[PDB]
């Protein structure tokens, strides 16, 4: 089969910009090759077929280029909408073969997250269940590692994490992490605690909380 | 009747070339009148026979014309793990041209094609191909509907069924009123015939260089039949089109099948899903009826009539013996939903293998009486052989059944004038309509000028 | 104007067998290749293969031959893909597609149909208050939603009267059921002092639990 | 009483013959005063004009030659003689008419060429296999009716060129049965085999080393090789004195004129022979197809009965072509071509059950009028051919000339001959409308208006030109 190397995975960008997404194929192709767009939580459309040729009702701000086995789709000029998955597909041979895609994101200024813990609930805790959870807010970049602690040691085991997609109206994004004990092993210890790392300090910020003791 | 046969114009093309294979006259977007001219023999690049087009500007004198360009390359694709393959070799582009509106559309009925997928292939057969142009733009496109990819394997299979690898689509072409392009192409199915359709700004809209097999979706295609009676009929040899179920929103397509039930001869009437409303049969076995239709209104009710062209025709004669000098067919258009009868009346050539009705053309009105005339081809004809065309003035009960004026060919013997003809425009503007007259033996074309009538009649 | 209508989401077991379709809208089935295509967040974008509705020949990609039959109805304008022995990892969203010009391309596409094979019951999810432990100018709260299938849920605050400052995280499989949660931001003067309410509902189990956050 | 001879009231000899054929003209100088010179010859004596005076034509046919018909057709070919008389000389004077008798034999033993001319398509290669001894088993059957047979053969597919024929992959070329499991022939368009030879073994042999092709499309090339087995004289090696028969087996449909532009060929077929030494057609790929019209000029021309023995599917379309082809023979080959000799036999014995007088050369003035007797000494009038003869039978006609007025030329011929015989007969036709004193006037006579004037057989005729 035809591997399809696609870069580069991510990029955060501006409007305005013109910015080129390439594709690598494992053997010459001579130009049978579409690429594609897929908007948040949307389907597809195609914007080119064989190499250089737009599909009907695509702005011409985007154009392909390329031969033998490496390729390019351009944008100039960047709109709104072009914030999406772009992919290449391959159809020189059967099985046809995809990129591993593009995500184009908003460039903003860095911004550290707000981070927020809690304990679990009354309710839970009568159920025989404890979740302690931690949100980490409104931050850029995308990039951050999220650590639990209990009583000052790592634990990795019954951790859950959720990231949003970045935020329409102010390009941050957010992440939940939640850890979940049984009733009877949370009351074994005393500290919990949460460090998020991230790119806009050297030191993590650190949030945590005492069991029995508020 | 009031051509000028003493002031002709000559346009020439290469020696061997063919040129006047086939023409037609060509309007640019300013309404001025060139001539295209096919030239299904023309030296291509690797010094092979391919083909070509001329277009030929409007001048007194004639003489040689400019080049319309096509790309002669033969293609390859590799794609969806197979090789498509294009043959243009000995193709004959210029088989036939045809113009509409701005643009010029020429047919290379024996272009070759295959597809290959590991050691099997399709088989390389002649699919035909048509290329379009709009000469003031420079606008290239191509429409070839009978390319498949589909392995010789699978028809051997199915029994050969929807079989369209010899259709020699372009061999017959006409375009309606609106711009939709009518390819016959009589090798389809398997040597039954077919036509295809589709319209001329979806074709240009559609195509793109080097994908070769791609889809034309507003396109439409006849039918396959198991009816022996279409076997190697060639339905599709020629081509016309005009109004013939009294809606004027529909458009009527008109098929020649010369051989058509074991060489009886037919020719079809359509509505433009191919369904049939009339078929005329021909007369004779071998006679090739269907060789050539025109469709033109001679009779001046407003009715399209139908003339049919047999040039194989073998007349009676004294002693029981035939002789072949051709014939043509008139055929008027009743007044509302009625079969079209026996013909009204019968041509019929007089000289000894003439092939009278080989090419049958509309002139519009040529002595301006209000009744619409036509000129018939004997590409063999005339006392010498070396070819005549002859005119028949239309009046109110059909055509004149003698010929009002006769041009003998100005050219050598074997120049097979009348092989193409084309009449009913008017190219240098004195209110009088032209015939424009191929001869692909002498590689050259002849333009005759109407003028004023000396005498009426 | 062409489009490729897809039928539902499904939802099935293990081992199980199902039947997506994707209709023609606009134009014949029969006027082109269609192709099936597999989309999953890990492991991206795969071709299962194509049918000539014109003749039912099909190509697959060997990883799929056994699990995928590609088949068409020209009378309905439709085409099929059907999958058996599901498995954890059919899980996924399909798309029908179609070129437009080139034979071989792979321009048009249907909407997508969500594949989900569990073995979970339908569960009402739990909905457990976050309030903060025990200080600036601004504060969060919290809503953990535990336990439910299938999706969807809904979630607002107030009744959709609290919109603006407010995050839903995406649910996530635990074991075989979701787990999703929210937060939201006010300021310290309008919290415990005015009533933060938790509205989540989960249709499939025709429930909608409402949980007030309460200071500790 | 005055009949028309008087009554016309003539200036001269010339017009008084050219009033009706019956009367007659006395140049005798010594007629008496009221004496009409134009009377019935027995009014003229009894009016005492002088024997040597009178000038009285009578219309006769004397025979020049008059060969008698030959019993055998055997021997020194030709003095073979088949129709009686053969030259006979006709007078006749102004609207007269003479009658004349014709005499004809389809004679006994007489020579037979048979050119085999076979389809080797794909769907015969079990005929091929049938036909192995057909020469030796032919010239068994044959022998029974001549003593001087010759045979030959030659093979035909379709026009080696696409799209008839296959043209990938290479290998198809070399064997267009390399997709099936066996191997045939590269596609021919017509190849001569056998040159006609008394030596029979010949074509048995020859036979056995043919083989099949294959080609694409169901209408095949044959008319291509009845042209080129019918104008290639001296190759297929047809002889002057011999019934010529053209054998063409045949278990599909034919391509014809103006099919050859599926293949971009549009030189209409010239009716000349293209086979040299190579044996095979080398047109065959750049001229057409001929035409039915054509194929008769040159069948016509060479003096070939053509046979049509072709399979049931296809006996009506080849029964309606022979309709277009006058004289052709159609004959249903069963699906092997194992009842090909026995064909054979009973299209010979129809080809020579007929006998069809044709004229050529009539003067335009003459017109003939033909009393046929045919089965039993028995007439039918207005008749000029017999049918349902058997070799050896004698038919015999009873022709009349008339001529109209007098023409200009007072010597023509023609010709009487049945279709596709050898022997003739040349009727050579004088008129007779002139008088022998005529030709002995003596022009600015004396005797008429002092030399204004010229005397001829005894009148006076004003001279030229007045
Ligand atoms: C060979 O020639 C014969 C004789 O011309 C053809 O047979 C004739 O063909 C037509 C075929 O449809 C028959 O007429 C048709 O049926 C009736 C007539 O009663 C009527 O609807 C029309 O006249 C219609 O055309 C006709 O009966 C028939 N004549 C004879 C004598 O059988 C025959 O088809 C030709 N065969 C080939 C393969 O060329
Ligand atoms: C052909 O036969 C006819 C008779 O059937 C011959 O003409 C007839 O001659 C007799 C002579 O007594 C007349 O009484 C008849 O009136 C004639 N028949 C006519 C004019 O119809 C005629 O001689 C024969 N033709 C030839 C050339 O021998
Ligand atoms: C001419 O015809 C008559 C009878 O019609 C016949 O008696 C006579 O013998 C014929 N003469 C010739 C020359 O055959
Ligand atoms: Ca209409
Ligand atoms: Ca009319
Ligand atoms: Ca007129
Ligand atoms: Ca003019
Ligand atoms: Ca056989
Ligand atoms: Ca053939
Ligand atoms: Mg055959």
């Amino acid at each position: 089969d035809i591997l399809m190397t696609q870069s580069p995975s991510s990029m955060s960008v501006s409007l305005g910009d013109t910015v080129s997404i390439t594709c690598h194929a494992s053997q010459g192709i001579s130009s049978n090759i579409g690429w594609l767009q897929q908007k948040p939580g949307k389907s597809f459309m195609g914007l080119i077929y064989y190499g250089t040729n737009l599909v009907d009702g695509v702005p011409s701000r985007f154009s392909g280029s390329g031969s033998g086995a490496d390729y390019s789709l351009t944008i100039s000029s960047l709109d709104s909408e072009d914030f999406a998955d772009y992919y290449c597909v391959q159809y020189a041979q059967l099985p046809y073969t995809f990129g591993g895609g593009t995500k184009l994101e908003i460039k903003r200024a860095d911004a550290a997250p707000t981070v927020s813990i809690f304990p679990p609930s009354s309710e839970q805790l009568t159920s025989g269940g404890a979740s302690v959870v931690c949100f980490l807010n409104n931050f850029y970049p995308k990039d951050i590692n999220v650590k639990w602690k209990i009583d000052g040691s790592e634990r990795q085991n019954g951790v859950l994490n959720s990231w949003t997609d970045q935020d329409s109206k102010d390009s941050t994004y957010s992440m939940s992490s939640t850890l979940t004990l049984t009733k009877d092993e949370y009351e074994r210890h005393n500290s919990y605690t949460c460090e998020a790392t991230h790119k806009t300090s050297t030191s993590p910020i650190v949030k945590s909380f005492n069991r029995n003791e508020c | 009747l009031n051509l000028d046969p003493v002031q002709l114009t000559f346009y020439a093309g290469p020696n061997g070339s063919q040129f006047g294979f086939s023409l037609d006259f060509h309007k640019d977007s300013h309404g001025r009148v060139a001539i295209v001219v096919g030239a299904p023999r023309t030296l291509g690049p690797s010094q092979e026979e391919t083909g070509g087009v001329f277009l030929c500007p409007w001048r007194a004198e004639g003489g040689q014309c400019p080049s319309l360009l096509f790309d002669l390359r033969d293609e390859t694709r590799n794609v969806g793990s197979q090789t498509l393959q294009t043959f243009k070799a000995r193709q004959g582009l210029g088989a036939s041209v045809v113009s509409w509106s701005d643009v010029i559309v020429a047919c290379a009925p024996w272009q070759h094609w295959n597809v290959l997928e590991k050691t099997e292939e399709a088989e390389k057969t002649p699919v035909g191909s048509c290329f379009l142009a709009q000469p003031e733009s420079g606008r290239r496109a191509e429409y070839s509907p009978c390319r498949g990819n589909t392995l010789s394997r699978i028809y051997v299979e199915n029994d050969f069924s929807w079989d369209k690898r010899y259709c020699e689509a372009g061999f017959s072409s006409v375009v309606t009123q609106a711009g939709e392009l009518v390819l016959g192409a009589p090798g389809g199915y398997y040597f039954l015939g077919l036509l295809a359709q589709a319209p001329v700004a979806d074709i240009f809209s559609s195509y793109r260089p080097g994908i070769l097999l791609w889809h034309v979706s507003s396109q439409s295609l006849s039918f396959d039949s198991s009816n022996p009676e279409y076997f190697d009929g060639y339905w599709g040899y020629s081509v016309a089109v005009g109004e013939f179920d009294g809606d004027l929103n529909t458009t009527e397509y008109v098929v020649g099948a010369p051989t058509w039930s074991w060489t009886l001869g037919a020719v079809e009437i359509l509505d433009s899903y191919y369904q049939r409303l009339h078929r005329l049969r021909g007369e004779q076995m071998a006679s090739y009826f269907g060789h050539s239709v025109a469709v033109t209104d001679v009779n001046g009710d407003g009715r399209h009539d139908l003339l049919v062209g047999a040039p194989l025709y073998m007349e009676s004669r004294a002693d029981r013996k035939l002789a072949e000098v051709g014939r043509v067919y008139l055929f008027l258009q009743p007044r509302g939903p009625h079969a079209l009868g026996a013909p009204s009346l019968l041509l019929t050539g007089t000289q000894l293998y003439g092939r009278f009705g080989s090419a049958i053309a509309p002139l519009g009105d040529l002595d301006r009486d209000g009744y619409n005339d036509i000129a018939v081809a004997a590409p063999y004809g005339g006392p010498s052989g070396r070819g005549q065309v002859l005119v028949f003035l239309g009046q109110s009960e059909g055509l004149r059944s003698r010929p009002s004026q006769v041009l003998d060919s100005p050219f050598p013997t074997g120049s097979a004038f009348g092989f193409s003809l084309r009449g009913a425009v008017d190219i240098d503007d004195n209110g009088y309509p032209d015939l424009i007259v191929g001869a692909y033996g002498a590689n050259q074309v002849a333009v005759y000028r109407a003028q004023p009538v000396v005498k009426a009649s | 104007e062409v489009q490729l209508q897809q039928s539902g989401a499904e939802l099935v077991k293990p081992g199980a067998s199902v039947k997506l379709s994707c209709t023609a809208s606009g134009f014949n089935i029969k006027d082109t290749y269609v192709h099936w295509v597999k989309q999953r967040p890990e492991q991206g974008l795969e071709w299962i293969g194509r049918i000539d509705p014109a003749n039912g020949y099909t190509k697959y990609d060997p990883k799929f031959q056994g699990k995928a039959t590609i088949t068409a109805d020209t009378s309905s304008n439709t085409a099929y893909l059907q999958l058996s022995s599901l498995t954890s990892e059919d899980t996924a969203v399909y798309y029908c597609v179609r070129p437009l010009y080139d034979y071989y391309a792979m321009d048009y596409w249907g909407q997508g149909t969500s594949v989900t094979v569990s073995s979970a019951k339908t569960t009402a999810p739990s909905v457990y208050p976050l309030a903060p432990v025990c200080t600036g100018s601004s504060v969060t709260l919290g809503c953990l939603v535990k336990g439910y299938f299938p999706e969807p849920v809904t979630l607002t605050w107030n009744s959709g009267s609290l919109s603006s400052g407010v995050h839903t995280f995406p649910a996530v499989l635990q074991s075989d059921l979701y787990t999703l949660s929210s937060s939201v931001t006010v300021t310290s003067s309008t919290w415990p002092s005015q009533s933060i309410t938790c509205n989540v509902a989960h249709p499939a189990s025709s429930t909608k639990v409402d949980k007030k956050i309460e200071p500790r | 009483g005055p009949n028309i001879c008087t009554t016309r009231g003539v200036s001269s000899c010339q017009q008084c013959l050219a009033v009706s054929p019956m009367c007659a003209w006395c140049s005798d100088e010594a007629l008496p005063l009221g004496s009409p010179r134009c009377d019935l010859k027995e009014n003229l004596l009894k009016d005492n004009c002088a024997p040597e005076s009178i000038e009285f034509p009578v219309s006769e046919a004397r025979v020049l030659e008059d060969r008698p018909l030959s019993d055998k057709g055997s021997g020194d070919s030709s003095q073979v003689t088949q129709v009686s008389p053969q030259r006979i000389a006709l007078r006749l004077r102004p609207d007269d008419s003479k009658n004349f008798s014709i005499q004809v034999r389809q004679v006994e033993d007489y020579p037979v060429d048979i050119y085999y001319l076979m389809d080797l398509s794909y769907s015969m290669k079990d005929d091929l296999w049938s036909i192995q001894n057909l020469g030796t088993k032919l010239a068994t059957q044959m022998r029974k009716l001549t003593s001087n047979l010759r045979i030959g053969f030659g093979a035909f597919v379709d026009k080696p060129v696409s799209p008839y024929m296959y043209i990938s992959p290479p290998e198809a070329l070399e064997n267009p049965c390399y997709d099936m499991k066996t191997t045939c022939l590269p596609m021919f368009g017509y190849k001569h085999v056998l040159t006609l030879t008394d030596q029979v073994t010949r074509f048995n042999e020859e036979v056995k080393k043919q083989s099949v092709s294959r080609n694409r499309d169901a209408p095949e090339g044959g008319f291509d090789a009845i042209m080129q087995a019918t104008v290639c004289d001296e190759k297929i090696g047809w002889r002057n004195d011999a019934s010529h028969l053209l054998v063409f087996t045949t278990d599909a449909k034919t391509h014809i004129a103006l099919d050859g532009r599926l293949a971009g060929i549009v030189q209409p077929n010239d009716g000349q022979c293209h086979v040299g030494s190579d044996n095979h057609y080398s047109a065959s790929t750049t001229m057409d197809y001929p035409s039915l019209g054509l194929m008769t000029e040159k069948l016509s021309q060479k003096n070939i009965n053509l046979i049509f023995a072709v399979t049931e599917n296809v006996v009506n379309l080849y029964q309606n072509y022979s309709e277009l082809i006058p004289g052709t023979t159609v004959g249903v080959l069963s699906m092997d071509s194992s009842n090909v000799l026995q064909l054979i036999v009973d299209a010979y014995g129809k080809i020579r059950s007929k006998v069809e007088l044709e004229v050529r050369d009539l003067p335009e003035e003459l017109s003939l009028s033909f009393n046929a007797t045919c089965l039993n000494n028995e007439v039918i009038p207005g008749l000029k051919s017999c049918m349902g003869l058997k070799i050896g039978d004698t038919v015999s006609f009873s022709i009349e000339a008339k001529v109209r007025g007098c023409p200009q030329e007072k010597e023509k011929s023609f010709t009487i001959k049945p279709v596709g015989f050898k022997d003739s007969l040349i009727v050579q036709v004088t008129f007779d409308c002139d008088c022998a004193c005529q030709a002995q006037a003596e022009p600015n006579s004396h005797r008429c208006n002092n030399g204004n004037g010229t005397f001829e057989c005894g009148v006076c005729r004003c001279g030229p030109g007045w």
